[PDB]
């Protein structure tokens, strides 16, 4: 399955920043419109929670833009769009912010790391390394690590997001909103006659 | 049993839900909940106050994601709203007087009488019941009159 | 008299009077609040900003 | 103006 | 009106009348058996001659009172202008949540 | 009804209570400020 | 013949709003944060004014 | 030209409250925010990052 | 099987029962997080010179309950969001409504 | 001595009665009180639920 | 009616030190408290609670 | 002899009037002017040499 | 409204009416031993026929 | 090897110019100029690579 045919894109979540340049000196947000002066941070993993959103690692200079892309929301507030504006190729029908909880680096009394070697929980019953019959004893586990309930195991969440079947759209207007084909600063008068460069 | 994170909480107030704020000078105050029992919900329903769980927050940040307002039409849009003529009402389909008179113990009969009072407008009546243990005392905030964190 | 089925555990009958409780927001100059709250069928909306 | 001994003196550049 | 043998709740439910002029209120608490009953002139049940709180003015019970809660129009309390810090309930006694 | 002169639920059916010179922006470039809810429309019923 | 019986009538005596103050529920011991909980809902210990 | 801004203006204001108060249940903060002398502000887009 | 702690023979036929789960989460749209309807912890939205408390809501109107049934009307409530957790507490039509 | 203990505090009320003003400007001035004598609270007869 | 108020206003106010002090011999109770312009803060009845 | 003291939180109570709002903006005028002031002294409004 | 067993004390306070026509009062005892609750149409309630 | 640095009493300091307000408020308003502003560079006028 090729991304270029059925909107089969998947590595669309693997994006950090796409900062624009308009005349090979100053950035396109130069005119200070965002929190970040120049950089288009799509995602920042845990450095100032205030850049991130409540249940995703995405930086809020792009979080507004994706809501501003096809949907006409972002300034008034945040509507959850009604059941027609979203097709199966538009935003948030493909991605949803998500988190796990694994193990930290240093906390416990005794911690010697375990890889693929000896998965202990119920191996020798169904699958130790390959699909074979019962060949082992009954015994507690090694690798599977809780963080839940009674067991005193402590760690931090590993929060991110997974976008695939969507395309990142940016308008060209003063406000930046895709109201029709022609935008407010898309093909205005300055943005039609003068020549420029792109080193983004 | 240990999750460090942040969350975003918008205005749940019916009267200031979506308003414009005019240029000027203002000051605001809002309260949050430290008591684990009332704020966080459980599936099966159990007290979280004495049972291990505690609430700690590090930083609060206020945000304003407004429209980049037109500055050629700067003084025009504001001055119109700067009148007793231009106002903003926020109505609801359900405009409640949610008081509470339960069925304590083994109850089968429930009478209601309010003495001579003004009645002007009306939309309807709704009737349903939920456990006394399930509900907290909403006077000061938290009380040991609540444990059912479901 | 609201006669009903008996309960096993103590409940709370949510009495709902669907009456009017709407706001009206002004701003005469830059830093003013003339916002009018009203409890109309209550008739107890005695004070507002 | 200062509520001790009032005076008016300003210079514009 | 009295408060039950171990219970600690009571309302006031009196019908509509003209409320033209007022000066204030004064709540007070006193035992039932410590107080005689009027009307006939003589009491049989009142087998307690001394330490009468109401008919003399001597009053040790006011301190036990927990919270004054006022409502006329069934919606808003005494200051319908949200004057005092706690608008509905008016605390006399405290369970201690903020000792400030 | 004079008690709704402030509340404006009785004062003008649904639109003309504020400055009627700002109706331009709603019917022509409304998409930016889709605003018919800030001023919430009055209820009407025959009798 | 077996059932246990009380002449209970709830129709005459009213059921007006029990006003949502800061603790007037029927009988909840519940739980407080770390400072111990209130015993009963309306028992003789709330009279004892306690500080932590 | 008769519409949206051409001069420089930031869309968001990453504001911090001046005084703090923490107690048994409440998490009070008296934030002192003044809306810019020309620009407007929407309330449906206003939130708290905790 | 055995009435002993530590060492016993009869514990060989010990049957283990799994503990029941309970998800500690949040109600729809983080509701019950701020004191909107509460009166002691009321919002004071004032001016820097004006100093007038705008936000007034009593016990009789649950402000969080008010917008929630209006959230039932604004589009479909089945559309999930992360900054606005559209976590409608629900069950399967097979779980409660038993289809024997 | 070296002991670990926490106190408790309780008030008293002997031989005095409760007193409250019937005023908007909270001050019990005269028989013609600020709100108690005022016509809005002295109109047609209304309910009571204290 | 001449000397009265039928408006929404507070009666008792509480503020915290924004700049909390934790030195060996002094605590600077640093309040950024502004008086209400249509209010009258009584310096006669202004006190600290420790 | 084995004792230590530290402050935690300080609550500022300025229990102010529920004064007439129209009068609150007007009855300041003379003291708001250059002529009037609140001069306040003691018997011991003095300095000491030791 | 009934008089319960061992509970001889009876209250009556009817809420404020718009009542006009009156020729007087009337009061008398009635027995649940001999009265059913009529309104449904049919009642097993009457475990008597006195 | 077992050693750590912790923190206990933190302070900010600011040694202002004790000026006459006559010249202080005039030239802060003259630095409030659209043209007369402030600019600071570096001796290390250099970018970096990794």
């Amino acid at each position: 399955s090729i991304p270029y045919l059925d909107g089969t894109f998947y590595l669309n979540h693997t994006f950090k920043k796409v900062a624009i340049t308009f005349d090979s000196s100053v950035s396109w947000p130069g005119n200070d419109r965002l929190l970040t002066p120049n950089e288009f941070e799509i995602k920042r993993s845990v450095d100032g929670e205030g850049y991130n959103v409540a249940q995703c690692n995405m930086t809020k200079d792009w979080f507004l833009v994706q809501m501003l892309a096809n949907y006409n929301i972002g300034y008034q507030g945040f509507y959850i769009p009604e059941s027609y504006k979203d097709r199966m190729y538009s935003f948030f029908r493909n991605f949803q912010p998500m988190s796990r909880q694994v193990v930290d680096d240093t906390k416990y009394k005794d911690y010697q790391q375990v890889g693929i070697l000896h998965q202990h929980n119920n191996s020798g019953f169904v699958g130790y390394l390959a699909p074979t019959m019962r060949e082992g004893q009954a015994y507690p586990a090694n690798f599977p690590y809780p963080l839940i309930g009674k067991t005193a195991v402590d760690s931090i969440t590993q929060k991110k997001f997974l976008c695939d079947r969507t395309l990142w759209r940016i308008p060209f207007s003063s406000n930046f909103m895709s109201m029709g084909a022609l935008t407010d600063l898309g093909q205005n008068l300055l943005y039609a006659n003068s020549a420029h460069a792109l080193d983004m | 049993r240990y999750v460090p994170f942040h969350i975003q909480v918008p205005q749940k107030f019916f009267a200031i839900k979506n308003l414009l704020l005019l240029p000027g000078s203002y000051t605001y105050e809002w309260n949050f909940r430290k008591d684990v029992n009332m704020v966080l919900q459980s599936s099966l329903g159990n007290d979280l106050r004495v049972d291990g769980a505690s609430i700690k927050f590090d930083s609060i940040c206020l945000y304003a994601t407004f429209f980049p307002m037109a500055h050629n039409t700067a003084s025009t849009l504001e001055a119109m709203l700067r009148n007793d003529t231009n106002d903003q009402s926020f109505n609801d389909y359900l405009s409640a007087a949610n008081m509470l008179y339960p069925i304590p113990a083994n109850a089968t009969n429930v009478p209601i009488s309010i003495p001579s009072r003004n009645w002007a407008a009306f939309r309807g009546w709704a009737f349903t019941r939920l456990k006394t243990k399930e509900t907290p005392s909403l006077g000061s905030g938290y009380d040991p009159y609540y444990t059912y964190s479901g | 008299t609201f006669e009903v089925d008996p309960m096993d555990e103590p409940t709370l009958l949510y009495v709902l009077f669907e009456v009017f409780d709407v706001v009206r927001v002004h701003r005469p100059h830059r830093g003013v609040i003339e916002t009018v709250y009203l409890r109309t069928p209550f008739s107890a909306g005695n004070a507002t900003t | 103006r200062p509520s001790f001994t009032p005076r008016q003196a300003i210079l514009t550049l | 009106y009295p408060i039950p043998a171990n219970a600690t709740n009571v309302p006031i439910s009196i019908p509509s009348r003209n409320w033209a002029a007022f000066r204030g209120w004064a709540f007070t608490r006193l035992k039932t058996k410590e107080t005689p009953s009027l009307g006939s002139g003589y009491d049989p049940y009142y087998t307690y001659s001394g330490s009468i709180p109401y008919l003399d003015g001597t009053f040790y019970l006011n301190h036990t009172f927990k919270k004054v809660a006022i409502t006329f129009d069934s919606s808003v309390s005494w200051p319908g202008n949200d004057r005092l810090l706690t608008p509905n309930e008016f605390e006399i006694k405290r369970s201690v949540d903020g000792e400030g | 009804m004079p008690q709704w002169s402030y509340m404006h639920i009785s004062g003008q059916d649904a639109s003309e209570y504020l400055s009627p010179g700002l109706v331009q922006f709603a019917r022509a470039t409304e998409t930016y400020f889709s605003l018919n809810n800030k001023f919430r429309n009055p209820t009407v019923a025959p009798t | 013949s077996t059932n246990s019986f009380d002449g209970s009538i709830v129709s005459s005596y009213l059921t007006t709003r029990m006003p949502p103050w800061a603790g007037v529920r029927q009988n909840v011991m519940g739980s407080s944060i770390d400072g111990r909980p209130v015993l009963p809902a309306n028992s003789t210990t709330l009279t004892y004014e306690t500080v932590s | 030209h008769d519409v949206t801004t051409d001069r420089s203006q930031r869309l968001t204001l990453r504001f911090i409250p001046v005084d703090r108060e923490d107690t048994a249940y409440s998490y009070k903060a008296r934030f002192t925010l003044a809306v810019g002398d020309n620009r407007v502000l929407d309330m449906a887009s206003t939130y708290f990052d905790i | 099987p055995t009435i002993k702690e530590g060492n016993s023979r009869e514990l060989m036929g010990q049957q283990s029962m799994p503990n029941r789960p309970n998800y500690i989460a949040f109600r729809d749209n983080f509701i019950g997080l701020m004191y909107y309807n509460s009166t002691g912890n009321m919002g004071v939205l004032a001016g820097q010179a004006s100093q007038l408390n705008a936000v007034v809501d009593l016990q009789d109107r649950n402000t969080e309950l008010s917008y929630q049934l209006l959230l039932d009307s604004i589009g479909d409530r089945t559309r999930y969001f992360s900054m606005w957790n559209q976590a409608v507490d629900s069950y399967d039509p097979d779980v409660r409504i038993i289809e024997n």
